[PDB]
């Protein structure tokens, strides 16, 4: 469950993902989510009415090879935003920067 | 010579009239050097005036049942300043009555609403009570159901225009068309399902088959007999997202902070 959790990079996972990734029925996700919080391997809140499952903090881990990959990725990504957004920003309101 | 063309209208053979309109358009320039140019009328004068307006009106007429819009605009624009001008003295007839008729059915036609307002002001004194609403009337009550947007009446004196046609014709087929592309617009707005049968009672469609023919055309599927309007809309408006004007018109919120300091910097 972790695992999934640390390379998906939607914060969100419905239960049913969950269900058929662990080869454990739906009944068993309960309790699952449920010994993870305690255990405090991971945070976050049970919502059954969208069958959601939301974590907000995720314990440290091994960055395995592939992964150094994908870091570089999420942050190549990231530097396109905060670059085309300086530009806008530069041009408009040339007239004060003193 | 002036009067082959007047004889070659009512043979009936209007491509003979349309081929023989260069040539006397040569003759054009002798009776405008006749007349004054519409500055002083005198009893030589009014002959004069008379006959640059008969070669003219066998052609508008010409032009209209044979599809050639350019020449009945000119051949119109010319008769609308000689019949303005002056008191009367022989500067309306049977034929300006009708002629201001079928030039008022272009202009629904091409649903142009902004100038037929307008020209209508224009003419305004002229046919209040001096050709008065007798074949004038025909547009004066089209553009008042279809302001109402009850298209029923609409429809209905289009169909009715049978008894009504001497070259209305060339108006009326086209006003029908534009009737279902008002329509059409209409109905995405208020519902995304249609049965069959209510798309043609609507539009207006005499067959069932060129009721979905049209659909195609629309760029609608009708699919297990139902519209679904729900596709292209969508599809249009991301289609529109993208283009080039775009970012002052789609407005920034960030662009509103960056114009406020530059007023008060200034």
């Amino acid at each position: 469950l972790i695992e999934t959790v640390f390379v998906k990079n939607i914060r969100m996972l419905s239960f049913e993902d969950i269900s058929k990734a662990t080869h454990l029925p739906k009944d068993n996700v309960e309790h699952l989510v449920m010994r993870a919080i305690s255990l405090g391997l991971l945070k976050g809140s049970i919502d059954q009415v969208n069958e959601l499952v939301t974590i907000s903090w995720v314990q440290p881990r091994i960055i395995s090879g592939d992964q150094i990959t994908k870091m570089k990725d999420r942050l190549v990504e990231w530097n396109d935003q905060v670059e085309k957004l300086g530009k806008k920003m530069e041009a408009r309101g040339q007239s004060i920067w003193v | 010579l002036t009067k082959s063309l007047s004889i070659a209208f009512e043979n009936g053979d209007y491509a003979a009239c349309e081929k023989l309109l260069p040539p006397i358009k040569i003759e054009l320039i002798k009776n405008n050097l006749l007349i004054p140019d519409l500055s002083i009328q005198n009893d030589i004068y009014l002959n004069d005036l008379m006959i640059t307006k008969r070669i003219l009106e066998v052609g508008a007429l010409a032009s209209i049942q044979t599809f050639n819009f350019d020449s009945f605009e000119n051949y119109f624009n010319q008769l609308k300043p000689y019949y303005f001008s002056n008191n009367h003295k022989l500067s309306e007839s049977d034929k300006k009555s009708k002629l201001i008729s079928l030039y008022l059915l272009n202009l629904l036609s091409q649903n142009n609403t902004t100038k037929f307002h307008s020209e209508l002001q224009y003419l305004d004194k002229h046919i209040k009570n001096l050709e008065d609403d007798s074949l004038l009337s025909y547009p004066i009550k089209l553009d008042r159901w279809l302001m109402e947007g009850s298209y029923q009446k609409a429809w209905d004196l289009l169909q009715s225009g049978s008894q009504n046609i001497s070259e209305f014709d060339s108006f009326t087929d086209i006003l029908k068309s534009a009737i279902r592309d008002e329509i059409a617009k209409n109905t995405e707005l208020s519902y995304d399902f249609l049965p069959l049968s209510n798309i043609k009672a609507l539009l207006f469609f005499n067959n069932e088959k060129e009721t979905e023919k049209f659909a195609l055309e629309r760029n609608w599927p009708i699919v297990n007999s139902k519209v679904y309007f729900n596709n292209q809309s969508k599809e249009k408006a991301d289609y529109e997202d993208e283009m080039m004007h775009e970012e002052d018109q789609k407005t920034n919120i960030i662009e509103k902070a960056m114009d406020y300091a530059i007023s008060i910097e200034n």
